[PDB]
RNA sequence: GUACCGAGUGAUCGGUGGUGGAGGUAGAUGCAGAGCAGAUCUUGGUGGUAGUAGCGAUAAUUUGUCUUCAGCGGCAAAGACUGAGGAGGAGAAGGGUUUCUUCUCAUAAGAAGAGUGAGCCGGGUCUAAGCGAGUGUGUAGAAGCAUGAGCGAAGGAGAAACAG
RNA sequence: AUACCACACACAAGGGAUCGUUUGGCUCCUGGGACGAGGAAGGGCGCAGCAGAGAGCGAUAUGUGUGGGAGCAGCAGCAAUGACCACACGUCCCCGAAUACAGCAUAGUGCUGGAGUACUCCUUGGAAUUAAGCAUAUGAGUAAAGGAAGGAAAAGAAACUAACGAGGAUUCCCGUAGUAGCGGCGAGUGAACAGGGAACAGUCCAACAGUGUAAUUCUCAAAUGAGAAGUUGUCAAAAGGAAGAAGAUGUGAAUCAGAAAGAAAAGCUGAACGAUACAGGGUGAUAGUCCCGUAGUGUCUUCUUACAUACGGUGAGUAGCUGUGCUC
């Protein structure tokens, strides 16, 4: 049960706050779990997918495959996976696109600025957690 | 006669574009706008509720208006190069 | 005619320049969903009130 | 060539004035750039922003030379005060409301109570 | 006196006041060109009359035109003209005070 | 939703086979914006009449030839007509790109470009009939009345250009 | 009836009902009630690499600083030398109260004007309608038109009720009451004190200011002088505080596998695990354990509020009266 009365229940409302977010909420929509031995490598227990990160495809058509990521889609909520794709009767092949949910990390892609974003992540966790 | 043929000598124009409104009523001769009253410094009574919400506060930008709102939310802080002067005031 | 003042100008002059249709490359953005632009007119057809 | 807002702020008024004729010389260059031949997308952009940096670090030198100026006279001009809006600009200052006797009450004063209960 | 006004060639109409801070260069020689036109128009001007042609800003009169063009490109002018476009843009034509030299300028500056 | 078949005096109810692609009832009670053939009813969609009624006042049209791809479109040669108070050549009021080039039919249709240069031409000046801010008097506020800055003619007055 | 006209059934046309769905509306409750001469509200015109409308912004038309951090939706180009977002600031074209103006106050600085007006206060003031007709009356001191202010506004501490063994400012709720009465005594209209509660608070001016000296307010100087207002009368004292409330934001448990079948499992089947968290939303079919939250817990920032002097019993074109008009 919920006792916050400022907080929405409403279908409606929800939904609306869904698909209109920006900015940094849009990107807590593209969180996927880690793997069980990174969450021994790191304290975080789920991140942002970037591109040239390494995932494992858990659920739908692609089931079992494993490659690495190649784009990010944030207004169609979708990402595109290495290897997973669909032939036209022209030959032509056009990669599907994977809701971010349905994956989970094996590599982390530690170029820019990741080292840092994991670094902020772990400290704010410890300021509460041995209080 | 009173219908089609009296309909080709309709070639003067009585009405231009206002200054203070833009909506093409301004009468030459009357030296009067038949939508604002201008030159009459307050504008003209609106003929009816309907009518008049079409042109209220909120209907156009409000480009100050919405800035002042911001402003008194902050607690208005003023360019902050300028910070000692504020605090002596 | 000829003689104009220059507030009428400027009317004809705004009123040209907005009466075009919707550039092609806009059709193939994944968002846009526009099909023709409705404020397009004709001189025949309608009358801008310039005077 | 993009220019940084911390390298500029070491120049006098006299120093950003000149920067300022070689800035806008470009941007007239770039503009023939447009009408004759061909320009890269990012051109404009760029000639664009180099005005805008200059003029914001003008302002800023010129608001400083003011503030020397009148920081502790009397009458200072008004623009160097914040806006506020209308109405907090003409309220009595708050010592000024509590100088009138028109109704003070003379006992029940916050001063006349004691600290007690009831059994 | 207050009247509708609308017989009048000057869209402006109030003085202006002093400020506290003035901008820094003012309506200036910079501000006062856009650019030349270069075109099969154009080129017949250069080649028979010695005439450039280029676009101004809204605000500028035949007097500043004079001054700006001897600042920046630094031939002497004969005289200006000015043409109100349907499109909206103010157009000036150039003609110096020596033929020929219309031919230098125009391809140090990259008219033409 | 659509064909069949069964149950009920009847309002209605049940099943079977194709279509469809994600939700739905049976019993007992509660609240109602709770059942249509009609109102010269309201809105939207479709017939018969019917390949029918009509589409042709005015000067009039023929032949060859090229395109067009099937335009009495263009060009040559004939035949006519308006007949200088013209179906000719120009300005104003009104319209506003309808003007020029290219391409396409989508055609009294579109799309993309280009085009209007003044000391001497007209506006910005003067004043007609007249209108009027402010001030005075009046009114709950107005209207009205006295005086009066400013305004009032692209065909009245009004410095100076013509050929190629 | 060979071929026309009608009806039934199958297939193809023609139209958009029905069923399934919804980033919209409506109603009730709670907060808020923030404009303008420092140029508003409203109108116009410009600004993109390819850009009409709409959105955003002013010739600085994606600038500066702080907190974050990954892409910019198409095509070409950009980006850890910071893509994009959030908070504040700087810049902010022309018309418009539109003002180089009008009226007005001070020793001086100045102030007003226009916008908005649901709710509150002050004026002015109908008719349709009901009376089974209609003229007094009704609808109604309502609609319409004008003036003015605030987050509320108005009212408010008895020249008050009552006749009890009396009460004791104003406003609001239950009630006296469809009563006492007003009325072609027709139609219809119509209050007050009590009794039970919410919330509670009282005070100022004049009459009436030290005369062994206006002791009072303001300006410039100066370290103690000049000047303005005022004798048609100026001048009657305290800092000070912790509480209370509203927002913003951090953290935050626990799952795997399978026959058949499907485009896809989260369904179904077996085995586990969390709960101070089984509110609700998203994921390719119906998810406590896949994602965002929720229960529980931390931080921070704003706002509101608080001690001093002297007094009484005569406030006039008023109360009242005569005539008159409206009103209850
Ligand atoms: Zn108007």
């Amino acid at each position: 049960m919920k006792f916050n009365k400022n907080v929405t229940a409403s279908r409606r409302k929800n939904r609306k706050a869904h698909f209109t977010s920006i900015g940094l909420e849009r990107t807590k929509l593209m969180n996927a779990p880690l793997s069980k031995d990174l969450k021994e490598e790191y304290g975080i227990k789920r991140i942002a997918v970037r591109p040239g990160d390494m995932v494992k495809v858990v659920s739908g058509e692609f089931k079992k495959k494993e490659g690495v990521v190649m784009k990010v889609n944030r207004h169609d909520i979708k990402i595109e996976v290495e290897g997973c794709f669909v032939q036209k009767e022209d030959g032509k092949k056009i990669n599907k696109g994977i809701h971010p949910s349905n994956l989970r990390i094996i590599k982390l892609s530690m170029e820019k600025d990741r080292a840092e974003i994991i670094n902020k992540k772990v400290e704010a966790m410890k300021s509460e957690v041995k209080a | 006669s009173k219908g089609t043929p009296s309909n080709g000598k309709k070639n003067k124009r009585n009405h231009t574009t206002c200054c203070r409104c833009g909506s093409v009523s301004f009468h030459k001769q009357k030296g009067k706008c038949s939508s604002c009253a201008y030159p009459e410094k307050k504008m003209k009574k609106m003929q009816n509720r309907k009518a008049m919400l079409k042109k209220t506060t909120g209907t156009g930008k409000m480009r100050h208006m919405k800035k002042e709102r911001i402003s008194r939310r902050a607690g208005y802080p003023g360019n902050p190069i300028l910070k000692e002067i504020r605090n002596k005031i | 005619g000829s003689i104009k003042t220059r507030r009428i100008k400027v009317q004809l002059v705004s009123a040209l320049k907005k009466n075009r249709c919707i550039p092609q490359w806009k059709r193939a953005c994944p968002g846009f969903k526009q099909q023709y632009n409705f404020t397009k007119r004709s001189w025949k057809r309608k009358t801008l009130k310039a005077c | 060539m993009k220019l940084l807002a911390k390298d500029l702020r070491n120049n006098s008024i006299e120093e950003l004035e000149k920067n300022l004729v070689d800035a806008k010389s470009e941007m007239l260059q770039i503009r023939q750039k447009k009408q004759s031949a061909i320009l890269k997308p990012n051109e404009l952009r760029n000639g664009r922003r180099n005005v805008a940096v200059i003029l914001t670090i003008i302002r800023e030198k010129k608001y400083q030379q003011l503030l020397e100026k009148y920081k502790d006279a009397d009458n200072i001009p008004k623009e160097l005060k914040p806006r506020m809006n209308r109405r907090k600009r003409q309220e009595l200052t708050k010592k000024q409301k509590k100088i009138s006797k028109v109704g003070k009450t003379k006992l029940y004063t916050k001063g006349n109570k004691l600290i007690y209960a009831f059994e | 006196p207050k009247l509708n006004r609308h017989k009048a060639s000057r869209l402006d109409k109030k003085i202006k006041q002093k400020k506290l801070i003035e901008k820094p260069l003012g309506f200036s020689s910079l501000d006062i060109i856009k650019y030349g036109i270069g075109h099969e128009g154009a080129a017949k001007l250069i080649e028979e009359a010695g005439t450039l042609t280029f676009v101004v800003d809204q605000r500028a009169d035949k007097i500043n035109v004079k001054k700006a063009f001897e600042e920046i490109y630094g031939e002497k002018v004969k005289k200006v003209n000015i043409n109100n476009t349907m499109k909206g843009v103010k157009k000036a034509y150039i003609r110096l005070v020596e033929l020929g030299n219309a031919a230098v300028v125009a391809t140090k500056a990259g008219i033409l």
